[PDB]
C-alpha cells in the first residue's frame, strides 16, 4: 500500500442520539473526528493490519465497488472472535465467525469455527463518496453511514453531511485491530481516528445537523 | 495605549480675553430607560407542572411561593407607576393649531402624523423600528401557540412552563398622546403650561425669552431669526439621518429587552438540570421509582428549582431598582428640560 | 382565603390559576405476543463460573416480573435506577440476564462503584447501571462433601476489567522479572483458582447464585414490554397518555415533523417530550399541554359591595372552559362580570392595555369596565 | 477534582450566571470612572507662568 | 514567613482585575479639568475654551452670587490671601487627620473582608464528614463519597451566591454615588451652581 496524509475538512459528524431536535444549538460530548485532523489515504493495488483506536472514520470515493467489507478483532485468527462485514451484489451479511484468513484477505469474483451471530440486511453500498464511522462503546459496535454526491474524487469536500446510524450491534467483543476487503477477479480509501471531543451542533427546521463547531480546535471556536 | 485626547494650551494672559462672534444651534439626543417587562411566574406549574405528589411535597416548604409572587407583583405595579410618573405630567391633552408656521421652525418630524393608525411622528416610528422588541406574548400567546407550527417558539416554551408576561397599563398610543400633548403645549405656550394654565405666545417671542435666559440680548434672535431657524431645521435633519443609518444608538433600550429575554430563557433552560437526581423528568421519576425514592428525587428537584426561582426573583428585584432610578431621572428631565429652561450645566 | 383576611380592600388580586382537566386515559404499547424465557435463566441445572459468566439476551417478549419470586427462593429484589414494584409499568428495549455463582463474601462486590477481587478481575458493573441484582443461597445445589471444584475465579490479571467485559484466556500470569513461558512455578501463577465448597463451612463461605438483569433505556423501539393492555388513540382532546412507559397529560395532534426513520421521540428546550411516535402505527404526534392561564378577582371594597368580576389572564373568550352573562374581550384577558361602557373616566382599578374597572351607578350599582 | 466537577455539572447554569453578574459589575466600575472623570474632550494644560 | 491572605485568595480561584484607567490617566483628567477651569471658567464646559483673566473670572462669579464687581476689585488682595490661607488649612488638615477618607477606606475594607469571608468559608463541613475533598475521596468509595461531595458543593454554592448578591447591592450603591459625583463635576466644577448646599 501507499500512504499519503491529508486533511479532514470538517468531516465525520454524526447524529449522537435518536432524538428529534429542530431549530436549536445542542452541545454534545462524544467520540468525534476532530476538525482539520490528519487522515491517511491508502492506495492498495493488486497490507498490514490497521489499528482500531477509539473508533475509525472510513471514507471511500470508489465507484467500482472494489471495497466490499471489513474485518475487526484483536488478533484476526481462530483464537479470537473476529467480526466480518461482507457486501455482495444482493445483501449485506455480518458474522462473528472467524474464517482464519491469510495475511492478505480478499474475495474471488471469478467463479466455520464458532458462529454466535449472523445478521443479513440490504446493501450498504449502491462520483459518490461513502462515509462510515465504527465505534465500540459498552459492548456495542455502532455503525454510522452516509452517501454524498462528490464532484472531485481526489478532493475531500469542504462541507457538512451528518452521518446516520445504520445498525446497533450488541457484539461485545474486544476490538483493537481491523482490515478491509478487496474483490479480485486500484483501491483508495481514507482512514481517521476519533477522539473524545465536545461539539456544538446546529439543527435547522427539519432537524438536520447543518453545521458544527469543535470547541477545542482553537480559541475562536472555544469562544463560540 | 489609549489616548485621552488632543493636547491643548489656552493662550492665557492677564490682559487678553476671547469673545465669540457667531453661534450654532445643536440638537442632541438623550435616551433613558423608563420601564421594563412585567412578568409573573406560576411557581407550582414551574416546579411541578401538574403533579399532585410534587405539589404536596412543595406544600411543606412554607410561603416561598407566596412571597416570590408578592415581589413580582410589586415589580409589575412599579413599572406602571414609573411610566405614569414619567409621561403623565400634563393635566390637559393639548393639541396644536392647524396652521404650522412657528417663525420658520419646522416641527414636522416630531409632530404626529394622523395618516398612520398609531399617531406617532416620523422620529418615533424610526425609534420603534430601530428597537428590535418582541411581542412578549401580549395578544393571546396560548392561542398563538395552539397553532401547529413545526418550529417551537421560546415564548411558547415559557408560556407552557408557566412564565407569563403581563401587558402594560398605558398603551403606546396613549404614550404618544402624552408626548404629543407635551409637544403642543411646549410649542404654543413655552414654560407657562408647566406652572398653571397655558399662555399662548409667538414662537419668536418664546425663543427671545430663551435667549434672555441664557444671557444673550434678544436683538440677536430678532436679527438672526432666519439663520437660527435654518440651523434648527438642519440639526433636525441630521438627527433623522443619524437615526435612519446607525442603529446602535438605542443600546440601552435594546439591553433592557435583551436582559428580560435572557433571564426567562435561562429560567426555562434550568428545568433540564438534574440537581443530583436520577432524571430531570418528573413523570419519568414517578414511573420508574416507588413512593419513598420518588419522594427523595422529587425533593431534590424541588430544592433545585426553588433555588433557581429565588435567584431569578432577586436579580429581577435589583434590575427593577436600577430601572426605577433611571425612571426617576427621566421624570426629573421631563419636568426641567421640557416644562422649563434649565440653568444646570451639562 | 388567599389574603388570610375576612375583609378585602378594593382592587384586583391574583387568585389561584385554572386548568382544563383530562377526560380519559390512553395506553399505547407495541404489539408483541411472546413470553420472556426466565425459566431457562433461573431453573437451570448448573450456572457457569464467575470468570465465565453466562449471558442471555431477552427481546421481543412480554415480561412479567412478579413471576420471578416463584422460581428462586430469595428475600429481596435489589435494583438500581428502577424499583421492583414498578417494573410491570415501564418497558425497555432489550434485557440482558447474566448468571454466575460466587461466594457469600463477594455478593457485595456485584454493585456499581464497587471494587475488589471479583469486581476487578471477574465481573465489573458499570457506574451508570440501571437494573436489578438477584442473589440466593445454593448450599444444597453447588456444595458437595470434599469440595465442588467445578467453579473457578480469577485472582491474577495485569489490568482491571471494563464494564460488562468477559475474560476467558487461561495464560500463566507472570508476577516476576523472569518470563514464565508456560511453566507455573515460583512467581508464575495460574490465574484460575477453584472455590472449595463444603457443606460444613459457615454461611459466609456458602455458594450463592447471582442473576443480574440489566435493562436498556435506549431510544430504539421497545421490544420487551409488560402485560399492560393498550387502548385506542384519541386526538385533539385533553387526555392522559402512556407511550411505552412515558406518562404525561396533554393533547395529541397530528404533526408534520419530518422525523428521520431512526428517531422516536422529540425534545424541547427544557428536555421535555414534545413529539412521540405511536408504536402500533408509525405516525408522529405532537403533545401540547391542556389549556390554562391566570385568574384575577376584581372587586370593590367589602365595605361597599360583594359583587366581583373575574379576569381570565391569557385566555381567549371563546376558549373559557365554563360566571356572569357579561363577557368582554380585553387585550389582557377575558373579563366576566363587568359590562363595558363607552364613556371614559379616571382609572379606578387597572386591568391592562388601557382598561380600568370601577363599581359605579347605572340607574343600580354594578361593576363597569372602560 | 474530576469527580466534583462531574457532580457540579448537574447543577445547571448558576456557575456561569454568577460569572456573568461579576463581569457586569466589573464593566460598570470602569463605566463609572469613565463617566465621572472623562467629561472634557481635550487635555488642557496651564501656561508656564 | 508571614503568609499572605492574597495568596490563599488567588489559590482558591478569587482574582482581582486591574482598572482600565491608570492613576496617571486619572491625574491627567484632573489636571486638564483644573487647567481648563483656571484659564477659561465655564466656557470650556459650554463649548470651546475662552481665555479670561482670573480676576475677571472672580468678578463674574461675584456677579453670579449677587455681589457687585467693585467688592472684588477693591478687596482682591484680601480675597487672594484668604483663599491661600484656606488652601493651607486644607493641606494641614489632610496631613494631620488620617480619618478623613473614611468612605474610601470602607470601600477598600468591604471588598477585603468579603473576599476573606469567602476564603474562610471553605473550611466548613456543611454536614459532611470532612471539609477536605481529597480526604473524603480517599476515605469513602464512590457511592458513599458522592453524598458528602454533594453536601460540600451545595454549601459552597450557597456561599458564593450570597457573595454575588451582596456584591451586586454594593455595586448599585457605588453606582449611585458615582452618578452623584458625575453630576457634581458637571455642575460645581464646570460652572457655578445656584442650588443651595
Ligand atoms: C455664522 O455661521 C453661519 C453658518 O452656520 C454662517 O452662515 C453661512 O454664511 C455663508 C457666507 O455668508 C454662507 O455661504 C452659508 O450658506 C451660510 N450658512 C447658513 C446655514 O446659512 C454665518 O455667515 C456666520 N456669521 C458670521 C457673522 O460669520
Ligand atoms: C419640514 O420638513 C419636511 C420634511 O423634510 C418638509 O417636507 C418636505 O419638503 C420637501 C421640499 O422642501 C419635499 O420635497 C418633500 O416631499 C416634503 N416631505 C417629505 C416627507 O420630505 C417640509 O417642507 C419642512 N417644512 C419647513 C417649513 O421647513
Ligand atoms: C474683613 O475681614 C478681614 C479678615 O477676615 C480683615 O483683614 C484683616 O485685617 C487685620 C487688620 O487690618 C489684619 O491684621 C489681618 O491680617 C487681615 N487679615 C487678612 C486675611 O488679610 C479686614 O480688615 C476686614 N475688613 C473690615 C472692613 O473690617
Ligand atoms: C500528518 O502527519 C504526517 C507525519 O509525518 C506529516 O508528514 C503530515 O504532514 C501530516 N499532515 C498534515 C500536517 O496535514
Ligand atoms: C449474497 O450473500 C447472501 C448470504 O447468504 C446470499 O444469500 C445471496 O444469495 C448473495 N447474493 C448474491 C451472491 O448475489
Ligand atoms: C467452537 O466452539 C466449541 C465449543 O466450545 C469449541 O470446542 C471449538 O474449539 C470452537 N471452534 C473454534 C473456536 O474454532
Ligand atoms: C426543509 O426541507 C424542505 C424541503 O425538503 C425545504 O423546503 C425547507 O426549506 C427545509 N427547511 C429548512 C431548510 O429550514
Ligand atoms: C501680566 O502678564 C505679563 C506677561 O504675560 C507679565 O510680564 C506681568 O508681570 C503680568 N502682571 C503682573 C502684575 O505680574
Ligand atoms: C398489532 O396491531 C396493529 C394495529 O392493528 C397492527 O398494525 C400490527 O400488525 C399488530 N402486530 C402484530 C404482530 O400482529
Ligand atoms: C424449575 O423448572 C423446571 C422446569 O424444567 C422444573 O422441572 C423444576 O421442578 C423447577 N424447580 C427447580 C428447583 O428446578
Ligand atoms: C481488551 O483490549 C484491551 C486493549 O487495551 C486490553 O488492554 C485488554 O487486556 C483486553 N482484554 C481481553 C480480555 O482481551
Ligand atoms: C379568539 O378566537 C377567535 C375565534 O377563534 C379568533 O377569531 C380571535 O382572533 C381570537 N383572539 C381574540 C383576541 O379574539
Amino acid at each position: 500500500r501507499t500512504q499519503s496524509y491529508t486533511n479532514s475538512f470538517t468531516r465525520g459528524v454524526y447524529y449522537p442520539d435518536k432524538v428529534f431536535r429542530s431549530s436549536v444549538l445542542h452541545s454534545t460530548q462524544d467520540l468525534f473526528l476532530p476538525f482539520f485532523s490528519n487522515v491517511t489515504w491508502f492506495h492498495a493495488i493488486h497490507n498490514p493490519v490497521l489499528p482500531f483506536n477509539d473508533g475509525v472514520y472510513f471514507a471511500s470515493t470508489e465507484k467500482s465497488n472494489i471495497i466490499r467489507g471489513w474485518i475487526f478483532g484483536t488478533t484476526l485468527d481462530s483464537k479470537t472472535q473476529s467480526l466480518l462485514i461482507v457486501n455482495n451484489a444482493t445483501n449485506v451479511v455480518i458474522k462473528v465467525c472467524e474464517f482464519q484468513f491469510c495475511n492478505d484477505p480478499f474475495l474471488d469474483v471469478y467463479y466455520a469455527n464458532n458462529c454466535t451471530f449472523e445478521y443479513v440486511s440490504q446493501p450498504f453500498l449502491m462520483k459518490n463518496l461513502r462515509e462510515f464511522v465504527f465505534k465500540n462503546i459498552d459492548g456495542y459496535f455502532k455503525i454510522y453511514s452516509k452517501h454524498t454526491p462528490i464532484n472531485l474524487g481526489r478532493d475531500l469536500p469542504q462541507g457538512f453531511s451528518a452521518l446516520e446510524p445504520l445498525v446497533d450491534l450488541p457484539i461485545g467483543i474486544n476490538i483493537t485491530r481491523f482490515q478491509t476487503l478487496l474483490a479480485l477477479h486500484a483501491a483508495a480509501y481514507y482512514v481517521g481516528y476519533l477522539q473524545p471531543r465536545t461539539f456544538l451542533l446546529k439543527y435547522n427546521e427539519n432537524g438536520t445537523i447543518t453545521d458544527a463547531v469543535d470547541c477545542a480546535l482553537d480559541p475562536l471556536s472555544e469562544t463560540k | 495605549t489609549m489616548s485621552l485626547g488632543a493636547e491643548n494650551s489656552v493662550a492665557y494672559s492677564n490682559n487678553s480675553i476671547a469673545i465669540p462672534t457667531n453661534f450654532t444651534i445643536s440638537v442632541t439626543t438623550e435616551i433613558l430607560p423608563v420601564s421594563m417587562t412585567k412578568t409573573s411566574v406560576d411557581c407550582t406549574m414551574y416546579i411541578c407542572g401538574d403533579s399532585t405528589e410534587c405539589s404536596n411535597l412543595l406544600l411543606q416548604y412554607g410561603s416561598f411561593c407566596t412571597q416570590l409572587k408578592r415581589a413580582l407583583t410589586g415589580i409589575a405595579v412599579e413599572q406602571d407607576k414609573n411610566t405614569q410618573e414619567v409621561f403623565a405630567q400634563v393635566k390637559q391633552i393639548y393639541k396644536t393649531p392647524p396652521i404650522k408656521y412657528f417663525g420658520g421652525f419646522n416641527f414636522s418630524q416630531i409632530l404626529p402624523d394622523p395618516s398612520k393608525p398609531s399617531k406617532r411622528s416620523f422620529i418615533e416610528d424610526l425609534l420603534f423600528n430601530k428597537v428590535t422588541l418582541a411581542d412578549a406574548g401580549f395578544i393571546k400567546q396560548y392561542g398563538d401557540c395552539l397553532g401547529d407550527i413545526a418550529a417551537r417558539d421560546l415564548i411558547c416554551a415559557q408560556k407552557f412552563n408557566g412564565l407569563t408576561v403581563l401587558p402594560p397599563l398605558l398603551t403606546d398610543e396613549m404614550i404618544a398622546q402624552y408626548t404629543s400633548a407635551l409637544l403642543a403645549g411646549t410649542i404654543t405656550s413655552g414654560w407657562t403650561f408647566g406652572a398653571g394654565a397655558a399662555l399662548q405666545i409667538p414662537f419668536a417671542m418664546q425663543m427671545a425669552y430663551r435667549f434672555n435666559g441664557i444671557g444673550v440680548t434678544q436683538n440677536v434672535l430678532y436679527e438672526n431669526q432666519k439663520l437660527i431657524a435654518n440651523q434648527f431645521n438642519s440639526a433636525i435633519g441630521k438627527i433623522q439621518d443619524s437615526l435612519s443609518s446607525t442603529a446602535s444608538a438605542l443600546g440601552k433600550l435594546q439591553d433592557v429587552v435583551n436582559h428580560n429575554a435572557q433571564a426567562l430563557n435561562t429560567l426555562v433552560k434550568q428545568l433540564s438540570s438534574k440537581f443530583g437526581a436520577i432524571s430531570s423528568v418528573l413523570n419519568d421519576i414517578l414511573s420508574r421509582l416507588d413512593k419513598v425514592e420518588a419522594e427523595v428525587q422529587i425533593d431534590r428537584l424541588i430544592t433545585g428549582r426553588l433555588q433557581s426561582l429565588q435567584t431569578y426573583v432577586t436579580q429581577q428585584l435589583i434590575r427593577a431598582a436600577e430601572i426605577r432610578a433611571s425612571a426617576n431621572l427621566a421624570a426629573t428631565k421631563m419636568s426641567e428640560c421640557v416644562l422649563g429652561q434649565s440653568k444646570r450645566v451639562d | 382565603c388567599t389574603l388570610k383576611s375576612f375583609t378585602v380592600e378594593k382592587g384586583i388580586y391574583q387568585t389561584s390559576n385554572f386548568r382544563v382537566q383530562p377526560t380519559e386515559s390512553i395506553v399505547r404499547f407495541p404489539n408483541i405476543t411472546n413470553l420472556c424465557p426466565f425459566d431457562e435463566v433461573f431453573n437451570a441445572t448448573r450456572f457457569a463460573s464467575v470468570y465465565a459468566w453466562n449471558r442471555k439476551r431477552i427481546s421481543n417478549c412480554v415480561a412479567d416480573y412478579s413471576v420471578l419470586y416463584n422460581f428462586a427462593p430469595f428475600f429481596a429484589f435489589k435494583c438500581y435506577g428502577v424499583s421492583p414494584t414498578k417494573l410491570n409499568d415501564l418497558c425497555f428495549t432489550n434485557v440482558y440476564a447474566d448468571s454466575f455463582v460466587i461466594r457469600g463474601n463477594e455478593v457485595s462486590q456485584i454493585a456499581p462503584g464497587q471494587t475488589g477481587n471479583i469486581a476487578d478481575y471477574n465481573y465489573k458493573l458499570p457506574d451508570d447501571f440501571t437494573g436489578c441484582v438477584i442473589a440466593w443461597n445454593s448450599n444444597k445445589l453447588d456444595s458437595k462433601v470434599g469440595g465442588n471444584y467445578n467453579y473457578l475465579y480469577r485472582l491474577f490479571r495485569k489490568s482491571n476489567l471494563k464494564p460488562f467485559e468477559r475474560d476467558i484466556s487461561t495464560e500463566i500470569y507472570q508476577a516476576g522479572n523472569k518470563p514464565c513461558n508456560g511453566v507455573a512455578g515460583f512467581n508464575c501463577y495460574f490465574p484460575l483458582r477453584s472455590y472449595g465448597f463444603r457443606p460444613t463451612y459457615g454461611v459466609g463461605h456458602q455458594p450463592y447464585r447471582v442473576v443480574v438483569l440489566s435493562f436498556e433505556l435506549l431510544h430504539a423501539p421497545a421490544t420487551v414490554c409488560g402485560p399492560k393492555k393498550s387502548t385506542n388513540l384519541v386526538k385533539n382532546k385533553c387526555v392522559n397518555f402512556n407511550f411505552n412507559g412515558l406518562t404525561g397529560t396533554g393533547v395529541l395532534t397530528e404533526s408534520n415533523k419530518k422525523f428521520l426513520p431512526f428517531q422516536q421521540f422529540g425534545r424541547d428546550i427544557a428536555d421535555t417530550t414534545d413529539a412521540v411516535r405511536d408504536p402500533q402505527t408509525l405516525e408522529i404526534l405532537d403533545i401540547t399541554p391542556c389549556s390554562f392561564g391566570g385568574v384575577s378577582v376584581i372587586t370593590p371594597g367589602t365595605n361597599t359591595s360583594n359583587q366581583v368580576a373575574v379576569l381570565y389572564q391569557g385566555v381567549n373568550c371563546t376558549e373559557v372552559p365554563v360566571t356572569g352573562s357579561n363577557v368582554f374581550q380585553t387585550r389582557a384577558g377575558c373579563l366576566i362580570g363587568a359590562e363595558y361602557v363607552n364613556n371614559s373616566y379616571e382609572c379606578d382599578i387597572p386591568i391592562g392595555a388601557g382598561i380600568c374597572a370601577s363599581y359605579q351607578t347605572q340607574t343600580s350599582q354594578s361593576i363597569i369596565a372602560y
